[PDB]
Order: structure tokens, then C-alpha cells, then sequence
């Protein structure tokens, strides 16, 4: 068999994370799936993709669907981009080369935030996983980790090496000391999550889920143990939902400050800092309306305490789009007028730009400059087709069809429609009917541009499929009021001809490539074929769980394909309606099979984002590929067979064309490391008057001392008696040197006393003979430390049995 | 007096003589300790 | 779910929930959506055949046959502001917690662990705060925090205390925490705190066996005196 490979990929716009702007309105870096698009604003025409390779469909293509962009951070300075997926994984991409630089792996899940550091030499990333990696790009390590956060980081903000501000979906504002690695001061943002997090010199916003959003000062040089983070005041903006994104931006010539709250719904909201000199000329103000009305000063103090919020802040403008926003960010900021850029859920990128005038902007609602719209479509299609000739693909979408170049991938045309279902190729190349939802049935002329005829009483109900003849006269449109009509085309305008009503909704009409047969897909999980010449009942198909949803008839007329909702494909024979075998395809509801032309091989997606290739003699499958993120809803094959075109949920179309020690050992090695170090240090202090301790990072005592935990207690006294003698003197001077250190001493101190004793019992033969006056010493002083510490341990047992006794016998007294 | 059950359901206390209150404990700890727990059942 | 029969049935918040009272004299608030018992008030001893409502619910009042009114108001934002402070308060405790452990301040890490009750951080606390005191039982400090200690954080101390005493690998904490206590307050205050005893019951074999064993280790280590005294000859 020969491989299918992704030639291209086209459709998408922005995907589901930020976007990135530059300056040359200057160019848009956003995201589409698993590559990255650079837009030119003005222009509206695609610069550059960022593809690391790997097309979908090759042997050496991974075998699950590729991770999704969901992060977008340039620093612009070094002309770097670092890009985070789906599947935790940050790759730093050099713009001007567009490479790969580097790649870090440490999350385990979608990165939700990155941020490089005003140098531009670390680069800090937050994940759902809830752990905050700080990296360094000269050295391609992570540094460390900050674990204290219990769910996502939602957001942070790190302009300094000491310090940083982190937020997380659990709630809490989080201070860390980034050189302590510590987590210093938490407090709980919001009654659930916490969602948005800007900070502003001394000034800090975080917005909750509900309208409440807060206000903080950051006084980081506090030193108190607390209040290094203070809520000031609570100011509730207009949109009820949850608050996604702040952002700060500072006018340089007046010093003004503006900032916006993202919301989850359709708008921007916009605000303003206040000078200064205004919240004084303000607080003066209102004083004196509140004296005037007869408040006493103490309820004055108060009030102005509880409309603190409102002397800082001004609500400046609301920014309202046709469609859920998915980002945004300031692009200019100038006295004259202040511009902002966002992308939405539906697949555009849209400018907005506000003339404003001191306090107030000079127009009610912002100007809305570009949109990147042409080159993709706001709702999923639902249907695609190839026109005869392989040139044209027209791609029916939820009002809108658009039709693509399969060669430059651009679209030639765009028509406005309904809620199309089905669309279909007429002959020749030039001419394009619809289904619609609303039982209308719309033609379209590609080099009018424009829609010749509508037929609106077409069908009682959504017409759910819709086929032609071969010789193209014909047309077929099933529909869900339970009737299939027959049309023709006559000079062009359909005519209806004919009504087959039948018992139940009707999904899936096919016609055979011979024109003999028509295969009619049921609700009732049956699949009924007719004779087109005389529409004569011929068969009924049964064996599917659930509706069939698609169908398709082999070149030769001789096997039928049908798929269904219950993720099985069945293939069934004309000649008797027998079915040779049903295969467990996919683990969702199959959409769409179809024949490869001139051969029983055939292609099925579903709902599982997989797109099959199989045999249709051997009844296996050659090829599995992952390339789309969602569900693919329509499938579509070249006539000549050459290439599969396939669209999904996620506003892509892709074409797809054909190509040991044991103890006692290990104790005499710690013994000859620690006590080279001793002997080395002792003779430097004399004459004054290792690699393996450094990385462990322990004094040569605790390093001999957790040697010795180690040992299990069964191989203890057996691994002594195999050290040497000469290893015992080593092992003498070792708890010598543990003598002075009396918090080790203490710690493990019935250890030492089991360990030393066994020693001096089993070789106390040779330890007398020797004549060493300095080891006489050393045993001098080994036993007189030893019995204090034993003996102070005593001293308090004895104390506290007699004590508690004592205890007792008082409570027994007064009670008997 | 033996060592037994913690009092509180807010604290695990082995036979060891060792208290652990859930709150104190990393997310780490406590996966080992329900693992731990889970090998005790399964041969219980 | 009422026992009896229902003999008044107003809604309240709206569409939300449903206030029905009964000959059982049990008030009880269901939910319409899902048609559950979500509360029960439980003020009356006879049947109620009046039942008002003001402000959707917000006040409610209701009459027994005896001729008693109960009148309730509602609390859930009143309840859950107490929670959320009290959650307020325990999220600053444990970060406080973990800098004084970090910092060193074992004084001040005590109290914390004590009200927060977190024995690994409390054992930790008191076994390293021995630790500098071995370079008047603890630290001047620590000592007076134990004696300001109430009988309730007594009774908590002892248990953990009775705990660690029965491994021989962490009693030596446990005494000198005893000795503190002992050494820091008024025995005759200590017995007549109720379940101080049982709790005192279960340390004193330990102990004993914790004395019995050290004292065979000081007779042991005269083996290193009779190493000297051959070593002489």
C-alpha cells in the first residue's frame, strides 16, 4: 500500500490561546493547533508558520495527536519566542531562523503562562499542573521548582530577581522568595478561583470569578512577617462573568496608566488610574458634599474608606464584539488614542483603536480598524466537497460558504447562507447547491459570486443529505420530515419531480456510481435501497445499534459501506444485502466513509479526531492518523483518488495526499573518605598554628553517620567483625570526633553506644596490647563524654517516672 | 496502652507512635501513605 | 418525608426552594428543583396551621397550636462569612507556621503547631529546638511557652507525648517535654484535669522501660574503663 501524509493544513486563524504582538499596526503572532502563524495586521495576509516537522501520516509521525499551542510569550529584544503545549512542553523558537532552539520537558500538563525575565537569560512557565519552573536558557536546566500552589497558575508577575507574585485557580495569592525557593506570605484572592493577576508599582488587581475584583498594595519591603501584601479596596465591574486578563499599560508623555479586564463573555472592559493631584482634588471634593450633607467626620473617614476603590479608578470604556473574545492585548498607547488587539472563540483577529480626550475617549464605542476574517470561518463545517476537476473546495459552514484553491489554499469566494448541512459539486465545476437546516435549498454560480436561485418550501425540516446522478440531471435530498424528492435541473432551475414517503427521519441518501441504486439511511437503524430507475423497494439492511450516518457505495456497484453512530463499520453485498463483516472502528460515532475511486479501500473519520485508512478486501487498517485536535465532521475524496480532504471541530482542513557492597565494605569505605578528611583538616589547623562530601553536601561525621544508619541492624554486628583493626582506630576517631559535636551526639546516641561497644568486646585483645598513649587519650575521652550524655538522659527518666508518680498518688488520694 | 487508631478523621497515627494531621501532609506523602494503605488491604 | 401531615406549603427564594409545615411540628425546607429536604427546623411541640413569610422567605414565622411563635431569620450569608474568615485565619497560621520552622523561631513554631494541630510540624518543633539547646529545659522562651499552655493544649501535648514515648527511637523527646510541663506547672492543677491520668497512666511503664534499658547502656560503657586500666598495666 502506498501513505498518506498531511500535505497542508489551512483554515485556522487563532486558536485557543494568546496572541503576541510587535511592532514594526505591526504584526500578530497567534497560535493555529500544533503551528504558530504570524499575521500582518494591516495587510491581513499569513508572513510565516512555525512548524517543528513531523507531518502527520509519516512512519516516524508519532502515533497520538500532536499537542495543541496554548501559550505565546516573545521576548522582543532577542527576537525569541517561547511557545508552550498542550502536553507541557516549552519549545524556544528563533523567529528569524524559525528553529527550534531549545526544548524543555517538566510538566506533566498544559502550560498556562510564560513569562521571560526583563534580561532575557530565564525564562519562568506556569501549568495546569500547578508548579511554577523557572529555566535558564544559557543553560538548558530548570533551576527550580515552586510547589506550594494546589491548582492551576492562572497568573503571576516576576519584574524582579527577589521576588515574585504568583495566583492559581485555588484561590490563593502566593508571595515567593525566589532566593529561598520558599513561599513567604499567602492569602486566599477570592471565594473560588482566581483568575487575573496585574500588578503596578505598589498597585495590584486580581478579579475572581464573580464581578468582585480587589485591590492590593504591594509593599515588598514590609519585613513584618506580614503585610508585605495589604487588601486595600473592592470595586465591582460591570460584566458579571469571571475576569480573565489584566494588563497595564503607561502613556510615557502624560504618565497615564490604562489597564482592561478580559471577561470570559463578549467584552473588554477598560479603566483608568487617576493622578494624583485628581484623587486629592477628588477626596477634597467629596469631603466637602458629605460635610455639606451634615455627616460627622468619623462617618466621613469611613465613607471614604468604603469608595476608596472609586478614587483610583475611572471605568473609561467598554469594548463590545460580535464574538467570545479568547485574548487581547495593548498594541499602541498614545495621548492621541489608545488601541487594543484581541482574538475570539470564532477564528478572527480583530483591532480596535479609542480616540479619546483627557478623562473621557471622544466617541461612544471604540473603532473597530482590521480584521483578519478571509481566510478562515467562524463556525465549524459541516460539509465539504472536491470538484470534479480536484481544483476547488467548498467548505459549507453555519452562514457561510467558502470556497478554497486546493493549491494555494486561499479562498476564492465566500457566500452567505444558512445553516448549510450538505453541499455538493454540480458537473463541471461551476456551480454549488446547499442543504440548509432550515429545509431550503440554495444554488450558487462561482463566477456570478452570487446565488442564482433559493427554494424555500424544498422540505418541511432540515435536510440532512442531499446527492446527485451521474449524469448530474438529477438531484436527491433527504430530509428529516420523512420524504426523499426527486429534482431535475432544467435552463438553471429544480423542478421537483417526485415524493418517496417514507416511515422515519431520514439522515443519509447515496446514489449508486451506476445510477441503479439509491441507499437510504433510516433513524430506525435501518438502511433501505431502491431501484432508481423504477424506485422499487429492492433490500433493508439491519444489524447497526444506532442510526447510520453515513453511506457509500463501491465503484463497481457490488459492496455498500455503512457507518454508524454505535462506532461500527459494516460492509454489506448488493447482491443479497448479506454483511461480510463488521469492524470495531472507532471509539466514537463513525461521521463520514467513503470509497477511494477505482478501489475497494476506503477512508472513515469520527468523532475521536482519527482519520482511518482501510482495506476493503482484507477488512484491516493500513493506516492510522492523528492530526486533528476535535472532532472531524466532514471527509471528502478526490475523484482521480489522489488526495483526502478532511475538516474538524477546530477549524482546520488538513489534505492529506498520497506519497554490590555489602555492609561493613560500604562502612570501611565512608570510614576512609570522612577520617582522610578529618586526619587533612587536623594537620592544615597544625601546621596553620572531597568531591564525593561536596555534592552530597554533608561534614565528613554525618556522612560516616548515615552510612551506619543505612546498615540494618540484622548485618550490623556481622559487618563490624569484618573491619580490620586498622579500619577500629579509624572507627575510634570517628566517634572522637562525634564527641564534640553534641547535637549529633545526642541524636543517635544508643547507635553509638551498641556500635562502639560490640567493637571494643570483639577485638579487646588487641586494643590493650597497643602502646598508642594518643589512643589511650582518645578512650579517655570517649568514655567520659559518653557517660555524661548517657546519664543526662537518665537523669531526666528518673525525674519524670517519680514525678508522674507522684502525680498519681494525689489524684488517688483525693478520689478514694 | 498500645498505639492505635488516630482519634481525630482529620489524622493518620501508626502503630509506630508517629501522628500525621492530613493538612500538614505533601500531596506526595499522602499518595505513598494511600498507596501504602492499599498493599495493606489487598493482602488483608 | 414528613411524618405527619402537611398542613401549610409557601415558597421562598423565589422559584428555588419550597417551606412546608406539618402536624409533626417539624418545619422543613425542600429544594423544587431537585425535591429534597435540604433543612429541618425543629422549634415546636405540637402541630402549626399558620405559617407566614416576608421578603421571600428571608423571615419566617410560625405559630403551634400551644401558642408559640418561632420567629426565624435567615443566616446562610451570616455562616458562611464565618467560615470564610475562620478559613482566612487558618491559611495565614500555616504559612506563618512554615517560616517560623524555616527562620528557626521554635518559640513562637510551638504555639502554632499546638493551635493548629499538626503533630509531625509539633515533634519537628520540639526535637530540633532540643537539638540547639544540647550545644533551661529547651530555651528560656520555650519553657514559658509551654508553662502559659491551658489545660485543653495540656491534654494535646501529653497524648502526643504518650505517643512518642512508646518508641524507643523518639522518647527522648517526649521526657524532656514532660519535665518541662512538670517543671512549669502546678502539679495540683495538672491532676484535676479530667482524662490527664489515663493519659499519665500509659507513660510511666514506658518510662520504665526506657530506664530500665540507658542504665544496662552505663554499665556497658565501663568496658572502656577496663580498657584503661589494662591499658596502664
Amino acid at each position: 500500500y502506498q501513505r498518506f501524509e498531511q500535505a497542508a493544513a489551512f483554515g485556522v486563524i487563532a486558536s485557543n490561546a494568546n496572541c503576541v504582538w510587535i511592532p514594526a499596526p505591526g504584526q500578530l503572532i497567534t497560535s493555529a493547533l500544533e503551528d504558530v502563524n504570524i499575521w500582518d495586521i494591516k495587510t491581513g495576509d499569513l508572513v510565516s508558520k512555525l512548524s517543528d516537522g513531523l507531518p502527520p501520516g509519516a512512519s516516524d509521525a508519532r502515533g497520538a495527536k500532536p499537542a495543541e499551542c496554548t501559550y505565546l510569550e516573545a521576548h522582543k529584544d532577542t527576537d525569541l519566542l517561547a511557545v508552550g503545549y498542550a502536553d507541557g512542553v516549552i519549545k524556544v523558537w528563533d523567529l528569524m531562523s524559525k528553529t527550534v532552539l531549545l526544548n524543555f520537558n517538566g510538566h506533566k500538563a498544559a502550560i498556562t503562562l510564560l513569562q521571560f525575565d526583563g534580561t532575557g537569560t530565564r525564562l519562568i512557565s506556569g501549568s495546569k499542573d500547578s508548579n511554577i519552573i523557572v529555566w535558564d536558557l544559557v543553560g538548558e536546566v530548570g533551576l527550580y521548582k515552586l510547589r506550594s500552589h494546589k491548582d492551576s497558575i492562572t497568573g503571576f508577575w516576576c519584574q524582579g530577581e527577589d521576588w515574585l507574585i504568583s495566583t492559581s485557580k485555588d484561590g490563593m495569592i502566593k508571595l515567593w522568595d525566589l532566593k529561598t525557593h520558599q513561599c513567604i506570605e499567602t492569602h486566599i484572592a477570592h471565594t473560588g478561583e482566581c483568575w487575573g493577576l496585574a500588578v503596578k508599582d505598589d498597585l495590584l488587581i486580581t478579579t475572581g470569578t464573580d464581578s468582585q475584583v480587589k485591590i492590593w498594595k504591594l509593599d515588598i519591603e514590609n519585613d513584618k512577617m506580614g503585610g508585605k501584601l495589604t487588601e486595600m479596596g473592592i470595586f465591582e465591574k460591570q460584566s458579571k462573568q469571571r475576569g480573565l486578563k489584566i494588563e497595564f499599560i503607561t502613556n510615557s508623555s502624560d504618565k497615564t496608566s490604562f489597564f482592561y479586564i478580559q471577561n470570559a463573555d463578549k467584552t473588554i472592559e477598560t479603566f483608568r488610574i487617576r493622578k494624583e493631584e485628581e484623587i486629592a482634588r477628588g477626596l477634597k471634593k467629596r469631603e466637602k458634599r458629605l460635610k455639606e450633607k451634615g455627616l460627622t467626620e468619623e462617618e466621613i473617614a469611613k465613607s471614604i474608606k468604603e469608595s476608596y476603590s472609586s478614587f483610583i479608578l475611572h471605568p473609561f470604556q467598554t469594548i463590545r464584539s460580535l464574538y467570545k473574545i479568547k485574548s487581547a492585548s495593548w498594541t499602541t498607547v498614545s495621548s492621541s488614542k489608545l488601541e487594543l488587539v484581541l482574538t475570539t472563540s470564532s477564528n478572527t483577529i480583530e483591532y480596535y483603536s479609542i480616540p479619546y480626550e483627557k478623562r473621557d475617549p471622544t466617541s461612544p464605542a471604540p473603532l473597530k480598524t482590521h480584521t483578519i476574517e478571509l481566510q478562515g470561518q467562524r463556525t465549524d463545517v459541516r460539509s465539504i466537497d472536491i470538484s470534479d476537476d480536484n481544483k476547488l473546495l467548498a467548505t459549507a459552514s453555519n452562514g457561510s460558504l467558502k470556497i478554497w484553491n486546493i493549491k494555494t489554499h486561499k479562498c476564492i469566494r465566500t457566500f452567505e447562507c444558512g445553516y448549510a448541512l450538505t453541499c455538493k459539486f454540480l458537473p463541471g465545476g461551476l456551480l454549488v447547491i446547499l442543504g440548509t437546516r432550515n429545509g431550503e435549498l440554495q444554488l450558487f454560480d462561482l463566477a456570478s459570486s452570487s446565488l442564482l436561485d433559493t427554494i424555500e418550501d424544498a422540505h418541511d425540516a432540515a435536510i440532512w443529505s442531499l446527492d446527485l446522478t451521474s449524469d448530474g440531471k438529477r438531484l436527491v435530498t433527504g430530509s428529516a420530515d420523512k420524504t426523499v424528492k426527486f429534482w431535475d435541473f432544467k435552463v438553471l432551475k429544480l423542478h421537483h419531480d417526485t415524493t418517496l414517503e417514507l416511515t422515519d427521519d431520514i439522515l443519509c441518501v447515496r446514489v449508486s456510481p451506476d445510477d441503479r441504486y439509491l441507499a437510504i439511511s433510516l433513524l430506525d437503524n435501518t438502511v433501505k435501497v431502491f431501484f432508481l430507475d423504477s424506485m422499487k423497494f429492492y433490500l433493508s439492511l439491519y444489524g447497526h445499534k444506532l442510526p447510520v450516518l453515513s453511506i457509500d457505495i463501491s465503484f463497481d456497484s457490488k459492496m455498500i459501506i455503512t457507518s454508524s453512530a454505535d462506532k461500527n463499520i459494516k460492509i454489506w453485498g448488493l447482491d443479497f444485502g448479506d454483511c461480510h463483516k463488521s469492524l470495531f472502528a472507532h471509539q466514537d460515532s463513525i461521521m463520514n466513509v467513503k470509497f477511494l475511486p477505482q478501489s475497494h479501500n476506503f477512508f472513515s473519520c469520527s468523532k475521536d479526531a482519527v482519520v482511518k485508512y482501510w482495506d476493503g478486501e482484507k477488512f484491516e487498517c493500513i493506516q492510522k492518523l492523528y492530526a486533528h485536535q476535535s472532532e472531524v465532521w466532514a471527509l471528502a475524496v478526490a475523484t482521480d483518488g489522489g488526495f483526502v480532504v478532511s475538516s474538524s471541530h477546530d477549524h482546520s482542513i488538513r489534505i492529506w495526499e498520497e506519497t554490590s557492597l555489602k555492609a561493613g565494605e560500604r562502612l570501611m569505605e565512608a570510614l576512609d573518605l570522612g577520617i582522610a578528611e578529618i586526619e587533612g583538616l587536623e594537620a592544615y589547623n597544625r601546621d596553620m598554628k572531597n568531591a564525593v562530601l561536596i555534592a552530597v553536601n554533608k561534614t565528613p561525621e554525618q556522612y560516616i553517620m548515615d552510612t551506619l544508619l543505612r546498615i540494618r541492624m540484622s548485618q550490623l554486628e556481622d559487618a563490624l567483625m569484618v573491619m580490620p583493626f586498622s579500619y577500629v582506630l579509624k572507627f575510634l576517631k570517628f566517634i572522637d570526633t562525634v564527641m564534640q559535636n553534641k547535637t549529633l551526639l545526642h541524636s543517635h546516641l544508643p547507635l553509638i553506644c551498641k556500635n562502639l561497644f560490640f567493637i571494643i568486646k570483639f577485638n579487646h585483645k588487641e586494643l590493650v596490647s597497643q602502646k598508642n598513649e594518643e589512643l589511650k587519650l582518645q578512650i579517655n575521652r570517649v568514655k567520659t563524654e559518653l557517660r555524661s550524655a548517657l546519664k543526662s538522659t537518665e537523669d531526666d527518666l528518673g525525674f519524670n517516672v517519680q514525678g508522674l508518680k507522684f502525680v498519681k498518688q494525689q489524684w488517688n488520694l483525693r478520689h478514694n | 496502652y498500645n498505639v492505635g487508631k488516630a482519634e481525630k478523621d482529620g489524622e493518620i497515627r501508626l502503630k509506630n507512635g508517629v501522628a500525621m494531621s492530613k493538612e500538614e501532609l505533601t500531596r506526595e506523602d499522602k499518595n505513598r501513605l494511600r498507596r501504602a494503605l492499599k498493599r495493606k488491604r489487598s493482602k488483608a | 418525608g414528613h411524618t405527619n401531615a402537611v398542613q401549610r406549603c409557601s415558597f421562598i427564594n423565589k422559584q428555588k426552594q419550597l417551606i412546608s409545615c406539618g402536624a409533626d411540628g417539624l418545619i422543613k425546607i425542600w429544594d423544587c428543583s431537585s425535591g429534597e429536604c435540604l433543612k429541618t427546623l425543629d422549634g415546636h411541640n405540637n402541630r402549626l396551621w399558620a405559617l407566614s413569610t416576608m421578603n421571600d422567605g428571608d423571615m419566617i414565622v410560625s405559630a403551634d397550636a400551644d401558642g408559640v411563635f418561632q420567629f426565624w431569620k435567615d443566616c446562610t450569608e451570616q455562616e458562611i462569612e464565618e467560615e470564610q474568615e475562620k478559613a482566612k485565619l487558618q491559611v495565614e497560621q500555616e504559612q506563618s507556621l512554615q517560616n517560623y520552622m524555616s527562620k528557626g523561631d521554635w518559640t513562637n513554631a510551638f504555639l502554632l503547631a499546638m493551635t493548629l494541630d499538626h503533630p509531625m510540624r509539633l515533634f519537628n518543633v520540639l526535637k530540633r529546638a532540643l537539638g540547639e539547646s544540647r550545644s533551661v529545659i529547651f530555651n528560656e522562651e520555650l519553657d514559658q511557652a509551654i508553662s502559659i499552655l491551658n489545660d485543653e493544649q495540656l491534654i494535646l501535648l501529653m497524648k502526643r507525648c504518650r505517643d512518642w514515648n512508646t518508641n524507643a527511637k523518639t522518647h527522648t523527646i517526649a521526657q524532656r517535654t514532660i519535665r518541662c510541663i512538670l517543671m512549669h506547672h502546678n502539679i495540683a492543677k495538672l491532676s484535676e484535669i479530667p482524662g490527664m491520668v489515663k493519659i499519665v497512666d500509659a507513660i510511666i511503664p514506658y518510662t520504665q522501660r526506657h530506664f530500665t534499658r540507658v542504665d544496662n547502656l552505663v554499665e556497658q560503657s565501663y568496658i572502656l574503663d577496663y580498657a584503661l586500666v589494662e591499658m596502664d598495666k
